[PDB]
């Protein structure tokens, strides 16, 4: 479907994403 | 100064031309030339379609412009053929309204946008001049298990396999201060600007301009192979949204200068790279840029990271923000496009470009030795810059009146930021020093290091510490 807004600082880096 | 690279120059004096065959269809004699077989200019289409070339390159795409724009009626006024693109609303506009969120007319308005894959590519390659560089960068995610960010260092030349191609030539990384973890990392933004401000000052002292990021997305894949998962690929994303405007910001920051733009810059020369499994389970890289499409929306704050990391979330109209109408042409597996909504999220592969990366094969390297030292904030993997390393690293190499071996271990990165740091040789000490370790003739300049006072001073340091 569609994404909800995941709006991370400046500097924050995520990599966590289910695969 | 604001000039123009001396890469730039370079290419803007090559015409790149691209000879051809003369073909059985040409309607001409058994001699001459036509349309049909002329040399072909450097941003063909076909020919870079037929290479497998997927982005033309910064000056191919400049020269393309130009000619459209000398097909203008003379006299005419000259126009710069490059602009920045800017999507911000004015917000101090009074043409017959009050500002933003008060009033709006033609002139302050943004009107809709439409992405598309951009065509050209401001970076076309990125040369890392030795395996060591990325495998020590490597090593942080090895030992720790975390992930790591670091800032690549270096400079940018001509790459002669695509028309009109730059490269940008990597030197060394740079690892700011992090806290890492086993599926991201955060820094401290203004304690990394304030910090790298002083790495910048000094790499440029060795001939050095921050010409990139580098980060890993490492994963092991349980198999006792040291080999990771694939997360990366075409049925996934190859940057996540955050990282496009993380690369967004980046190129914003690191403006690229040009004559022939509006604004006096364009785009940006600073590239991105990800290190992470490929489709074998190996650990490999990749490189990327983001458009100026990309670089104009995160100036206008319309984009944000989402939940799915293929898709960036426009964001919504404020008083401090406007956000238009904005679409995508999106691509079919036959590269043909359709008009698309964007929002409320769009995919981000739209934003990117993608280069390609190699090593040099067996030298000008700036420096001889990559590791050996402790690298910048690694004082959590058990390295750390201090007497008791410097001593055991240099001492009896110092002493020894080996200066092939001295110049193998002052010639590093890390090493020379680090006897910077310590402020014991004079500012023209300091010079002979980054003249010792990257100079072609080095050792006339090593000598005089050697006999000055700073030096001996620093092995006397040593000397009488541990
Ligand atoms: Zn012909
Ligand atoms: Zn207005």
């Amino acid at each position: 479907m569609e994404p909800a807004k995941l709006d991370l600082p400046e500097g924050q880096l995520f990599f966590g994403f289910p695969m | 100064s604001i000039k123009e690279l001396a890469v730039d120059e370079e290419l803007a004096a090559a015409d790149g031309l691209i000879p051809r065959q003369k073909s059985k269809l040409c309607k001409h004699g058994d001699r001459g030339m036509c349309e049909y077989c002329s040399p072909l200019p450097p941003w063909d289409k076909e020919y870079h379609e037929k290479n497998k070339i997927k982005h033309i390159s910064f000056h191919s795409y400049l020269k393309k412009l130009n000619e459209n724009a000398n097909k203008k009626e003379n006299g005419s006024s000259y126009i710069s053929p490059l602009s920045e693109p800017d999507f911000r609303i004015n917000k101090r506009c009074h043409n017959g309204h009050e500002p933003w969120p008060r009033g709006i007319c033609s002139k302050c308005q943004p009107s809709a946008i439409t992405l598309q894959q951009q065509e050209f590519r401001m970076v076309d390659h990125v040369e890392f001049q030795k395996s060591e560089i990325i495998n020590e960068f490597i090593q942080a995610w090895r030992y720790t298990g975390m992930q790591r960010f670091g800032y690549m260092y270096g400079s940018y030349s001509k790459y002669d396999n695509t028309p009109l191609g730059i490269k940008a030539v990597v030197e060394a990384i740079y690892e700011p201060p992090q806290h890492d973890e086993q599926d991201g990392l955060t820094m401290d933004v203004e304690q990394v600007k304030n910090e790298m401000l002083q790495i910048d000052r000094q790499a440029q002292e060795m001939g050095l301009s921050r010409i990139g990021l580098i980060f890993t997305d490492l994963s092991d894949a349980g198999a006792g192979d040291g080999s990771v998962f694939c997360k990366r690929h075409k049925d996934s994303f190859f940057l996540s949204s955050l990282e496009v405007i993380m690369a967004a910001r980046h190129q914003t920051r690191h403006p690229n200068v040009s004559k022939y733009s509006e604004q006096g810059f364009f785009s940006s020369k600073f590239v991105t790279c990800v290190i992470s499994g490929n489709l074998e389970g190996e650990i490999d890289i990749s490189s990327y840029q983001v458009s100026t499409e990309a670089e104009a929306l995160v100036t206008a704050d319309m984009i944000s990271g989402s939940t799915f990391p293929s898709m960036a979330y426009i964001n919504d109209t404020t008083d401090e923000r406007y956000v238009p109408e904005i679409f995508y042409m999106k691509s079919n597996e036959y590269g043909i496009t359709v008009k698309e909504n964007a929002k409320p999220a769009f995919p981000v592969d739209y934003l990117l470009v993608t280069l390609t990366h190699g090593f040099p094969n067996t030298t000008n390297s700036k420096f001889v030795s990559s590791t050996g030292f402790p690298w910048s904030n690694r004082q959590a993997m058990g390295q750390s810059q201090d007497y008791q390393e410097l001593k055991k690293y240099l001492f009896n190499v110092a002493s020894s009146g080996d200066f092939n071996l001295l110049h193998e271990k002052i010639s590093n990165f890390h090493l020379l930021l680090y006897i910077n740091s310590l402020q014991i040789l004079s500012p023209d000490e300091w010079k002979l020093l980054i003249e010792s370790a990257v100079k072609n003739e080095w050792e006339e300049s090593l000598l005089k290091l050697v006999s000055s006072a700073g030096w001996q001073t620093l092995v006397m340091i040593l000397q009488e510490s541990g």
